């Protein structure tokens, strides 16, 4: 499986703020996408989850154009969102947030739906709180709480927005080994978010994109030995 | 599971609203009748009947409204709080969740099909036979103090008057005849201390005595006798209004997208603009229909261009 | 220090502006739907429209309350969502001046009232009227121990059918009399014609005698006492007060008109304090919610109050002027709350 | 000059969030307040800056005590607080920003107000696009607006909530240099930041604040060797 996105752009007040932004991704593959605050990854993230209308370009995913489909509709093809925001629903129970999305899943029944809840509860570590309300518990267990009923729902990309946000440095080995649980099991990531030191260190492959355009790509170390990122990005001096 | 969510948050939000919505209108009724009972125009003891009377008719316009208000506010919070980003990324969508509360819609409706069926043409009737009860008021009913009243041939003058509508001072009463009394009490009024002029007699007493429609016809009556336009507009607008909660529904469910940013509020003053555009356009729609001028057919029709135009709207 | 107040003052004064312009459109708006259902042959949609166009000062004045109320919280709310209210107290200027800023923009919409109250409403309104219904007939009243009718009185200075009693101090007849026409002389004093007497028959060709009534306060019977300007107003509870007693719905009326900016500048305050206390952080929309419920709270409690203040006993200044006291102590509080 | 506060503490929800927090700093002198989020470290800042009351503790700045000032007459007191999020005067020229700060200083005159002004726009670069309104600017520019304002008032103590959230690798350089400038000034400077890598290379000074108390104190390098924040906060790595 192939999410290819194709000469992204976008206009704010008359201002182009995204320009032929293009690259693509694979299943089990770690995709960042890095810039300087406000140059376009984090619109054309938002162009790609769906959020905001596209103004030109295209998406496939293995020849299927998902370029006039809905956010909903492009979530029914297998691309899963996770906002940097709390997300929990705040009133529901943990074992009833995972269930809820679980019971959209057409091609399961009570039973395996029961089972598949089980497995998610365990793997995440979050069943000893699986009976408290969403409201009431840690940002560190909401989190996982979240990624649980985003898998609930069997994505096949997943898009994190600001995974590394408000975490100390003791929750980032963490929070990695959750993403590199989820490039385990099949699902292509795509990371978008400030702290570009933690996030280069699991990425498999980068875009960096400035003044609205991609002025790089491949592989972290190339990232960081490209002369125009350093120039105008990551600065003379980083590791 | 998201549907008994959402059927939870909806409900409680629209009986807050609801209450809220009630306790605004009626409150500003019941100061309204306080007020007038102040001027003896009315009696102070009676007005909670008529606000208990009128219940149904001002709850006609506060379920739609309530309804409205709660959706638009449940929508916004799930808006507000990136549930319904995670609700899309799950592959539910805002007008699938809209679908999922019809069987609340559909409750809605049967509740103002009751108010408006029965308990509205029962309560305006209450309401009118107690209100031509208390319209034959007259004489010392609509005393004031240092004032001077008059009703039919009689003008009445009084110094001071109690917190109850009783035990009068300085009374003045003229017809011909005319009295004076230092005190009277309440049409069989005693009178203490007082005087008795004809304009030539003159009498004096320590005490004495005076002596001086359609909106509410069950709907029993109203099915047939369609052919009459004024009996056409009203059983119409008994018909055809339950369907209004339908079209606040997915009308809200229209106009409830809102950023984060902008907060839950924010689309609750258009919102509830255009919908009292639609109360606005039913009410002239009726009155014409009563003159015979537009026809029946009217009402689903203007239902069905706010309808229509919400479906679009929410499919763009 | 007065780059800061100019800008409070220019967006507080902007927001109240276009809150009241938007607020007196709406009032149009709703009166012309409800005085849409009381047109006759004689009274047409146009002449409906009329009539509540000519209103529109009138529900300004009624408006600028809560417009001031609603304008203070969407002002402040604009420069504490932006984080500038932070910054301005932590360079040193303390809430209060802030409050006093806002104040000196409302004082604008007192300045307005005063000038609607005392100038405008008595003729627009008078206008409203004519056209609606297109000087007071069966006029009693009391000079002491007189009671007098007259059936017919003209602005002018004429009456028609006039009838007088005049008691002793111990309500013993002293003398009645009546005349077919009457008229103004000097203050105090009319001539009249067809004078018939009795006293304790007689009758005359002409003669004057002393009555108080005069041709300036003719045409204020018939208005209410709450749409009298302040200057009507005075004017008629000193004379009456002077000749006669003065009802208590006048003295309601009087407390309500002198209380009127005191209201909104407390209102204003109470906005302000709202502002710096519980609906800091908050969307906009909460925010307006919230100055809607306050200024709908004010309105009903104004007006519940004045009514309890004409059923019951104790003078209509407490009924007025608690709420006033209570919401200014209230918002001083939530201000030194922080 | 030197802003001692002791014991401070504050409970939400019947939690207590913060319990005996306690710390010291000196003008010229760079503080960082540190901890894993959540933990104290925020509430213990707006409880400095003022924005939270106090349920328990004392401020002293010599021998003067803070504790029961509001947050203006503290700021009256030479301390100056820069917030996260954007607080340029919106609708207000930056010139007009700067100057109506200066207007609020009794100590100052129209002629010398217009040269602090020239100076501080010189100072800061910004003198180009004076001219130009809070919120037609961009970013960096913006800040450095706001950091030229809040100079504006002479502050001796500088409170910096989140020097460094949302800003590239290019710009940390610059901001560092910023920070240095104000401590060159004599302007003592307490950030508070969840970056702690880049909060850590210039603080002469910091304390980190764990389960609502200080649970480590000094240089950045003993705060590194410092075994329980590695346990708790900055982990075996870094
Ligand atoms: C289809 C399916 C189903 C759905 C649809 C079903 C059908 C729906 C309709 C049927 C059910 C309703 C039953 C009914 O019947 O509902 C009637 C009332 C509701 C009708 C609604 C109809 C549908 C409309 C659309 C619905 C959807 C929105 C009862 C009734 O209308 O009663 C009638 C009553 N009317 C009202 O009260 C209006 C009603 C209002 C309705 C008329 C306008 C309609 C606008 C429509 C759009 C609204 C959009 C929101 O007020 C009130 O609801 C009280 C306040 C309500 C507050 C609500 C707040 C909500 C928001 C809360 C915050 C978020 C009427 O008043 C007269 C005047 O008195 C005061 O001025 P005066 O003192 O005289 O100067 C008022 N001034 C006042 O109150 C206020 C003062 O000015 C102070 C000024 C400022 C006040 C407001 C400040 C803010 C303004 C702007 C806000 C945005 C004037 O206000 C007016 O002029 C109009 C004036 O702008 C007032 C406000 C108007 C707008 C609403 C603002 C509310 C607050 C919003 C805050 C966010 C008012 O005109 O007296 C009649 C009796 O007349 C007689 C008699 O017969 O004895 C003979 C007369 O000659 C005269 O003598 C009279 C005498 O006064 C003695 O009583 O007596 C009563 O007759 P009755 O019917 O027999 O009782
Ligand atoms: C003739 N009318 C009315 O008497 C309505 C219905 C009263 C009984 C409700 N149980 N009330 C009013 O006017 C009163 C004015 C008091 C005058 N003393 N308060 C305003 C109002 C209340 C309810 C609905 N609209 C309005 S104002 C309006 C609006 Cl918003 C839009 C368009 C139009 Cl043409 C009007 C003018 N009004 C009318 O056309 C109604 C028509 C009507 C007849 N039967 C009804 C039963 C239910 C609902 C409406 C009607």
């Amino acid at each position: 499986q192939t999410l290819c996105i194709k000469h992204l752009a976008k206009n704010y007040s008359k201002r182009w703020v995204v320009k032929d932004v293009s690259f693509e991704m694979q299943s089990g593959q770690i995709v960042g996408l890095l810039g300087p605050n406000g140059a376009g990854k984090t619109t054309s993230f938002y162009m790609v989850v769906g959020l905001v209308r596209m103004d030109k370009g295209e998406i496939h995913l293995d020849n299927l154009d998902l370029s006039d489909l809905a956010m909903h509709e492009r979530a029914r093809k297998g691309i899963g969102y996770l906002p940097q925001e709390a997300s929990i629903f705040r009133k529901l129970t943990i074992a009833e947030n995972i269930m809820a999305i679980l019971e959209t899943r057409k091609d399961l029944n009570k039973q395996q739906r029961q089972q598949r809840l089980q497995e998610l509860l365990n793997d995440f570590k979050i069943t000893h709180i699986k009976d408290s309300l969403g409201m009431s518990v840690s940002g560190g267990e909401r989190r996982r709480a979240e990624i649980a009923r985003a898998l609930a729902a069997d994505p096949k990309f997943m898009l994190l927005d600001e995974p590394f946000a408000g975490v100390d440095p003791i929750s980032v080995g963490d929070i990695k080994d959750i993403i590199r649980n989820l490039k385990d099991r099949g699902i292509g990531v795509l990371i978008t978010d400030h702290n570009v030191r933690e996030t280069l260190a699991i990425c498999e492959h980068a875009y960096i994109v400035s003044e609205g355009a991609v002025i790089a790509e491949g592989s972290p170390q190339d990232i960081l030995e490209n002369e125009q990122v350093r120039k105008v990005y990551l600065g003379d001096d980083f590791t | 599971i998201i549907r008994r969510y959402l059927v939870k948050q909806v409900v409680s939000t629209s009986l807050v609203v609801i209450a809220l919505l009630t306790l605004i209108m009626m409150g500003g009724r019941l100061i309204k009748y306080f007020g007038v009972a102040a001027q003896g125009r009315l009696d102070a003891g009676v007005l909670f009947s008529i606000i208990g009377y009128r219940m149904p008719e001002f709850l006609t316009l506060i379920l739609p409204l309530g309804f409205f208000i709660g959706l638009m506010l449940v929508f916004g919070r799930l808006y507000v709080d990136h549930e319904m980003a995670v609700l899309n990324g799950s592959g539910i969508s805002r007008i699938r969740l809209g679908q999922l509360l019809i069987p609340l819609a559909l409750v809605f409706l049967v509740i103002q099909g009751i108010l408006m069926l029965w308990m509205t043409p029962w309560g305006l009737r209450q309401f009118d036979q107690l209100s031509s009860s208390q319209a034959v008021r007259t004489g010392f009913d609509l005393v004031r103090p240092k004032e001077f009243i008059s009703s039919g041939p009689y003008t009445i003058y009084a110094g001071d008057l109690s917190e109850d509508r009783k035990n009068l001072k300085d009374i003045f009463f003229y017809q011909d005849v005319m009295i004076l009394a230092k005190e009277a009490t309440r049409n069989v009024v005693d009178l203490i201390q007082g005087r008795r002029y004809e304009i030539y007699s003159q009498a004096e007493f320590q005490r004495y005595r005076l002596r001086l429609k359609v909106e509410a016809l069950p709907s029993s009556k109203l099915w047939n006798k369609w052919n009459d336009p004024v009996i056409a507009s009203e059983m119409g607008w008994r018909v055809f209004g339950p369907f209004t909660i339908v079209i606040a529904l997915m009308m809200a469910v229209a106009l409830c997208e809102v950023s984060p940013r902008q907060g839950r509020y924010y689309r609750l003053i258009p919102a509830i603009f255009i919908f009292a555009s639609l109360i606005v356009l039913l009410i002239a729609i009726r009155t014409r229909i009563s003159r015979d001028e537009l026809g029946v057919w009217a009402y689903p029709a203007a239902l069905a261009v706010y309808g229509i135009a919400a479906a679009l709207f929410s499919r763009k | 220090r007065r780059i800061v107040a100019k800008h409070v003052t220019k967006t507080t004064a902007l927001a109240m502006l276009g809150t009241t312009i938007v607020l007196v459109i709406l009032q149009v708006l709703f009166t012309y739907l409800g005085e849409l259902s009381n047109l006759k042959a004689d009274y047409s949609a146009w002449q409906a429209f009329l009539y509540v166009l000519w209103g529109a000062p009138r529900y300004l004045y009624e408006i600028l309350p809560i417009s001031a109320l609603i304008g203070a919280i969407l002002g402040l709310g604009t420069l504490a969502s932006n984080s500038e209210l932070i910054v301005m107290r932590s360079v040193g200027i303390s809430l209060w001046r802030i409050v006093g800023w806002v104040i000196r923009s409302a004082l604008v919409l007192v300045l307005l009232s005063f000038a609607l109250s005392e100038w405008v409403v008595p003729y627009t309104n008078e206008r409203a009227n004519s056209v609606k219904s297109h000087e007071v007939r069966g006029y009693w009243s009391r000079e002491g121990q007189r009671f007098i009718y007259v059936d017919y009185a003209n602005s002018q200075g004429q009456l028609k059918r006039i009838q007088v009693v005049d008691f002793d101090d111990n309500y013993r007849l002293k003398s009645v009399t009546n005349a077919e026409q009457g008229q103004f002389v000097k203050d105090g004093q009319w001539l009249l014609n067809h004078s018939q007497q009795m006293a304790i028959l007689a009758n005359a060709a002409k003669q004057p005698f002393s009555l108080a009534l005069q041709p300036k306060y003719v045409h204020m019977v018939t208005i209410d006492p709450e749409d009298l300007s302040f200057s009507q107003l005075v004017s008629f509870m000193n004379y009456m007060r002077e000749y006669s007693q003065v009802p208590k719905t006048y003295q309601l009326a009087f407390w309500k008109k002198v209380a009127s900016p005191f209201a909104l500048i407390t209102l204003v305050l109470v906005a302000c304090s709202f502002i710096f206390g519980p609906l800091r952080q908050q969307s906009m929309g909460f925010r307006l919610v919230i100055a809607l419920f306050i200024g709908l709270g004010f309105y009903y409690l104004q007006d519940f109050l004045g009514y309890a203040s004409l059923v019951y006993n104790p003078s209509p200044a407490w009924f007025v002027l608690g709420p006033i006291v209570l919401m200014f102590v209230a918002g001083s509080y939530l201000l030194y709350r922080a």
